[PDB]
């Protein structure tokens, strides 16, 4: 039985959201790429180069035209009319509408996709956009954090095939499923919290206890993923349970909202 | 067309130009051109960043205690180094001291990620230059188990198993979907492997991409996450408790246990898959000791890493030995100074960035991020490159030398360091690995050394990670069990201006990171990454850098397939997001 | 002495007497006494249960919904089977009927539970009565790694593995610390693996010891903890959300994930290494296919489990077949009906228990647990005995018979009763099996028989998960994501006097509880398990149980050495907290 | 280097501490039993039956006493003389005091060996009995819960055999390391108890949203152990985390503490 095109292509970024659907450990990445989906074009996995990648991105998107989902890292630049993200000699937004114009819908990795990331944080030299407002005529699910947890991004994944939709989303377009509570609203310290009970200073007797971090800066009351209840790495930890606070990376503008140490 | 002399190359633009764009199998965004003569050989290189961030500008007016997360951004694949360089840097200006286990720690997460990137690197992004995945289809089963149980003694090796993974890889190809594999180069004279090695490597492919999920479980025990974990100035933020009340809530014997599995696990994996899977590329394509020299017999760099005192930075502390050599020149290792303005220098004279005078290279302390974007007559347009001018600006990678000499940083170029100024293990496993594949010592000095040296570094970096967590739990069975200073940790204790350099050694090679602090924040913030050295383009005097100088005077079998030139810029490990930054 | 005749057996105390106490690699606590002959024969065994703890007499006065989590601590073992045993008696008595995803959890909770059971019975068990670990040291790795890869596809079979266990072994048993194997048979003339196997057996022990944790992540999901996992009347506790806010706190796609990749993982273990290794046991252990038969040629015993259709309990509904068979007429698969006073009855004439009259038999909803330790005239004193006296009670376990027959129950009793009911894939299995080894479908009536019979249900299990989970994924993409119903959740909607039944296959064979409600409150709460059946004391006719009769006619090599006497029990796989409760 | 003996005997039990132990995934129990101690007896596990299982039971506490660690899983009977539980032809408890006589110290697993657990539930008819209540000479490490986690387990034997000493113990001797804090004090479900954000039935839409379980009966706030931090089976759930209240199960008397329906 033939599997759903997809095609994953990079703007500006760190390919943290590459790596992190690698690490899935259920299904494994192996599982998705050779039973699930056809990876047909992923510069940063695939054996050809140059004009022999050019030939298969081009094949891909005229024979799947309207059939393929198209994933996307990173974001595209304005600045510099957009040669701060050159790709086959031409901005990487040629690139982006190009496969765009193709898909039958989106999926817009991580906060850069999502939001802009570090590289729109102030004073955004390059003039990074996110994708929703590039591509204005696709549905395009939003899947943040910095990255998004490994585990989530695969299920988002299996969703999609095993049901033969998108997922439901909310007003941002996030996942229901992952992203419609707060860190907070499902953080094992939150009985400290109720308690008054924190951490003020690091490696003092509250962080040797696991006491809430709110006064050590972090974002989990401001911040919607699914960190707190689905847990990083196949489970084994998330930022808080490892002793810093949330710094809201899977919330729009995280990075210019106030020191990561400074109070919500 | 032109010609000019530099390095004792012959820079000739003459002839056919190839364009490579893009280079994938790659963190990040390259473009490579050269130009062949009639005979099919390489006389010109352009080595070219495609994109450009601007982490350096966005870092300014930051509280110094925030920089780590943001520059850890720099990059996913090498994710966690930069954090370091950024807590060193911030500790080395403000002047703070880190608790012993904080320093351990931080050793840990960097050997994990060397084994990590290393291990990702030797099979998902450089693999396919070597295995023909496609010929793995033509392999007898029983000779691949039988060739694999000659090279280790790694469990899986049943003729049933490396039928099912041919079969598994027949059943994926069979329908036309060839996903990853399609359009590749299968077939090349250069892919020189037997069916069932390529067979063999396939079967270690899948394995590794299996795998290499496991050993990031350290770092999410340290450091909540991976990719980007968490860190801080002063230490690391997770508190260890072993034998109090709410052990639960922190570092505890169970977490110690975890990170203990996968140590064991990590360790087996590198020595039993990917050591022998090295040695067999190596035995099979010895042709490419001689291919891909470039710096690596005339300038080579590190600034080490590892320090095993805390908080001191010094030769005596560091386990992985800094050093320069310049002029081909191994017998005299020369002092790396980070601070010394007439050491490392940028220059962007054939780069996209405005200096007030670039013909003059600038010390990071004294850097300066204009971005420039003036790619002159490229045949085409501002929008449209198709062919870049090397005689003006080409890249969005700044290029740094070393007391004005052009140097390869990364594996082999820590080798070659580490071997020349003597130390005992690496000239024991270096002279080894030469004698088994009974090449020369030289032989070291190609393509096929640098994915020799990199492999050896995994190992290297394992074995590191079990001494590391033994010196962990020693200071905890001796009741230390500190991992943050926090008397610098307001800035009220600060100084009103201050500076500091942070440096390690990342998977690619030499990093570091200049700061400077006023007024509680970051005034000043310059990175010059691994792959900003080795990827860099030319300088006033026309100096080229690793990339290009490693693919001048190489051989191509079929011009339209850029096979040769693949081999080449994988065996560095690109990683251009860190380049650019 | 005394001698008598009982189902074709001659029953003979005369001679000398050994004892067995404890009986070891079970669960729980039993000892066995035989009498042996000049010709050192069984003539006589004495199956007795040595402990008790009274769960039927905790239980009353118990809320009816907690009943589950009580009973659920009968055993640890087969843990879970106890709490859906009775959700289902609680459900039948009340009148609740949950919905098809309640339905399907429950049964992928039983076949994880069987799956897990089987598994780790068959090495870590009984394995070590087939496989003599001493002579694993004398095996040559690649005789050893050849044998694999000629029985098996399994990846893990190379000569340097088998070498690395081997020597693992070797600096165990270095210090002469032995631990788990001090003091064993090795070296018994009915150890007949040569090494190259036993090494093989060996390996697998160990690589089964670590799997087995991975299977019950399945019930973690689900029931929140393994062992003991949690459950409800009315359906299952762990609520589904798949697309809606809030999915993080619910069986999300994540979760669902999690479950498909265990499933996998225990398919392919089951398959590839308990299947061979149970046939190779098989193909160097022949003569064993006519040992240990007992009762399995005469009567046998499954009530039925897996209700495929949600609420039925009836033949067509039950994906594992129910019926009994009497007298040796296989051509007669008889109906079971667990209400019918005539039919499952338990006798105390041999047991520590007190009854009105203890020449007849109590249905269990008519049942009493009365205990009373009374030993009788037993060779040493009621606090220090030498030996029972089974003319009298000997026996903390009730007789339980099948209107009035001696049944065997557990894997082989269903593997009969399917195959003779015409189950296809049944008679497809057990015919390649037998054909394999050039044994007739006789052979399967045998101590080796239960254990070629318990390897493959182990793999039925692992089939069935996949099409349980298939089925809830069904559900799922149709909108059916009901887990609980609740409308008879309060007391005060259930009758104010009722009773029901729940049963099931257990791994070790038929299950079934029997409670009676009144005024909210368990008025009566009776349990007869499959260790109850098999290890029964004698009734008032004298009729032996299962044990008893699969060791009559035992040769003994060495009769100060019960191997013989483990190898039969074992093949059972006793559970003896489970027979007691 | 000679590993520490360890004597593992079973009283009235139902054998989920034994079971829990195997489960544990770091370290795997094989690597517990080859690498880290000599379980030198183990009625579950080991080859010896019989008159050769109590050869080996004499000569290892004989050989090493007074350096043996003896665990205890199960309880005694006091009941019928002790004969609900027979051991060789005796009471089990004959053979339990012999065992402690020569241990240097006794870990008491499970809530069985720590308290009474499911047996000792009214009417108690066998008077099972808790082993500090019967063994009053010798250090008794309780680590309850039926059974405790396996990693906690394991844990715990690791402490001892890296530390060279007993974990540090609460008033009533369980680990301070895990049993220190209640399951309701890092509980993930937390925000809910402290919003009244409530399950009320079964399967209700609050169950879906993964809301708190007080009113369904969970006697977290009066539990404790590492249920809500650790998690069971290498992190992948516990009781709450699936859907159902903490039964209260490392507690003392938790059987007859009410029904588990009924809120704390
Ligand atoms: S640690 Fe952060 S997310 Fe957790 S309770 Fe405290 S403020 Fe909320
Ligand atoms: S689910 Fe139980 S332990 Fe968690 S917050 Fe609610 S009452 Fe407390
Ligand atoms: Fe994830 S590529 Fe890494 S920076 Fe934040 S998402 Fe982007
Ligand atoms: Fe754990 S043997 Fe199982 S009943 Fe509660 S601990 Fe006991
Ligand atoms: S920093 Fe990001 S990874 Fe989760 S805990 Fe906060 S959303
Ligand atoms: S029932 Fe027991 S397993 Fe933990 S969540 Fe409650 S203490
Ligand atoms: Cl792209
Ligand atoms: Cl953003
Ligand atoms: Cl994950
Ligand atoms: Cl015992
Ligand atoms: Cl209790
Ligand atoms: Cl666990
Ligand atoms: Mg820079
Ligand atoms: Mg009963």
């Amino acid at each position: 039985k033939p599997r759903i095109p997809v095609v994953w292509i990079h703007g500006l970024e760190c390919t943290c959201c590459t790596e992190s659907f690698i690490r899935s450990a259920h299904p494994l990445a192996k599982d998705v790429i050779l039973s699930l989906i056809s990876l047909d074009y992923d510069d940063t996995l695939m054996a050809a180069a140059g004009t022999q990648a050019e030939e298969v991105f081009e094949d891909i998107i005229t024979q799947y035209n309207g059939k393929y989902i198209l994933a996307v890292e990173g974001n595209p630049p304005l600045g510099e009319q957009g040669m701060f993200c050159i790709s086959s000699g031409r901005p990487f937004i040629e690139k982006l509408k190009r496969a765009a114009a193709g898909a039958s819908a989106i999926i817009a990795w991580g906060t850069c996709a999502s939001w802009g990331c570090v590289q729109a944080a102030r004073p955004n030299p390059t003039q990074a956009t996110p994708i929703d407002k590039v591509i204005t005529d696709k549905p395009i699910i939003k899947v943040p954090g910095c990255p998004p947890i490994p585990d989530v991004m695969s299920a988002i994944i299996t969703y999609m095939v095993t049901f033969d939709r998108l997922p439901d989303v909310d007003r941002m377009g996030r996942p229901l499923m992952f992203y419609g509570q707060r860190i907070h609203d499902k953080c094992y310290r939150r009985a400290h919290f109720d308690a008054g009970e924190f951490v003020q200073s690091w490696d003092d007797d509250a962080a040797r206890k696991g006491y809430c971090l709110y006064k050590m800066g972090c974002k989990g009351p401001t911040t919607y993923n699914a960190c707190s209840s689905t847990r990083w790495n196949d489970g084994v930890s998330f930022p808080i349970q490892s002793g810093h606070g949330c710094l809201g990376c899977a919330e729009n503008g995280f990075w210019d909202r106030g020191s990561f140490y400074s109070r919500v | 067309s032109t010609q000019y002399e530099t390095q004792g190359y012959t820079i000739n633009n003459a002839g056919r130009r190839l364009v490579v764009d893009p280079i994938t199998r790659i963190e990040g965004h390259m473009r490579c051109e050269v130009n062949i003569n009639d005979q099919n050989v390489i006389t010109n290189a352009v080595s070219c960043g495609t994109m450009f961030r601007g982490l350096e500008i966005i870092l300014q007016g930051r509280d110094p205690r925030d920089a780590w997360a943001f520059v850890e951004r720099i990059c996913g694949v090498c994710t966690g180094v930069h954090a370091l360089a950024s807590v060193y840097a911030i500790e080395d200006a403000i002047g703070i001291k880190v608790p012993d286990n904080a320093n351990i720690i931080r050793n840990i997460m960097l050997a994990t990620l060397w084994c990590h990137d290393h291990l990702v690197h030797f099979y998902q992004l450089a693999g396919m230059d070597w295995i023909d995945v496609l010929d793995a289809l033509k392999a007898d089963p029983r000779k691949t188990s039988e060739l694999a149980q000659s090279l280790s003694s790694w469990p899986k090796s049943s003729p049933g198993y490396f039928f099912d993974v041919q079969n598994r890889l027949k059943k994926f190809v069979e329908g036309g979907q060839l996903g990853i594999f399609r359009n590749g180069y299968w077939g090349h004279p250069q892919y020189k492997l037997p069916p069932e090695a390529n067979l063999m490597g396939f079967a270690h492919y899948l394995e590794a991409l299996d795998f290499q999920r496991e050993i990031v479980k350290i770092h999410a025990v340290f450091g909540g996450k991976n990719p980007h974990p968490n860190w801080i100035v002063g230490g690391m933020p997770c508190a260890i408790n072993i034998d109090e009340s709410g052990a639960v809530g922190a570092v505890n014997m169970e977490r110690l246990n975890l990170v203990q599995s996968i140590i064991t696990r990590t360790a087996d994996f590198i020595n039993n898959v990917m050591i022998p899977d090295a040695l067999a590329i190596g035995q099979f394509n010895k042709p490419w000791s001689e291919i891909g020299t470039g710096l690596s017999d005339k300038c080579v760099l590190s600034y080490g890493a590892f320090p095993d005192i805390a908080n001191d930075f010094g030769e005596k502390s560091l386990l992985m030995p800094g050093g320069a050599v310049i002029n081909g020149d191994f017998n005299n290792v020369l002092p790396v100074d980070l601070v010394d303005p007439q050491q490392v220098q940028e220059f962007v004279d054939h780069a996209w960035y405005r200096y007030p005078n670039d013909q003059v290279g600038r010390h990071p302390f004294d850097g300066i991020t204009d971005p420039w974007y003036n790619p002159g007559d490229v045949k085409g347009s501002d929008t449209n490159i198709q062919q870049l001018n090397e005689q003006e600006r080409y890249s969005w990678i700044k290029a740094p030398r070393w007391r004005g000499n052009a140097m390869e940083v990364g594996p082999l170029a820590r080798t070659l360091i580490a071997y020349h100024k003597g130390d005992a293990a690496t000239v024991e496993s270096v002279d080894r690995m030469m004698s088994a594949l009974n090449l020369p010592l030289s032989g070291i000095q190609s393509t096929l050394g640098r994915i020799l040296c990199r492999a050896h570094e995994a190992q290297w970096a394992a074995g590191k990670l079990q001494y590391f967590f033994d010196k962990l739990m020693t200071n905890l069975k001796n009741g230390n069990l500190a991992t943050a200073s926090t008397e610098k940790w307001e800035p009220a204790t600060w100084p009103t201006e201050c500076r500091g350099v942070g440096f390690t050694e990342a998977p690619r090679g030499a990093l570091g990171h200049w700061a400077a602090i006023r007024d509680g924040k970051i005034d000043l913030y310059q990175c010059v990454v691994p792959t900003t050295w080795n990827a860099s383009p030319r300088d006033p005097k026309g100096q080229i850098g690793a990339y290009e100088a490693a693919l001048m005077n190489t051989k191509m079998a079929i011009p339209e397939q850029p096979l040769e030139i693949l081999r080449t810029l994988h065996s560095f490990d690109p990683c251009l997001a860190c380049s650019t930054h």
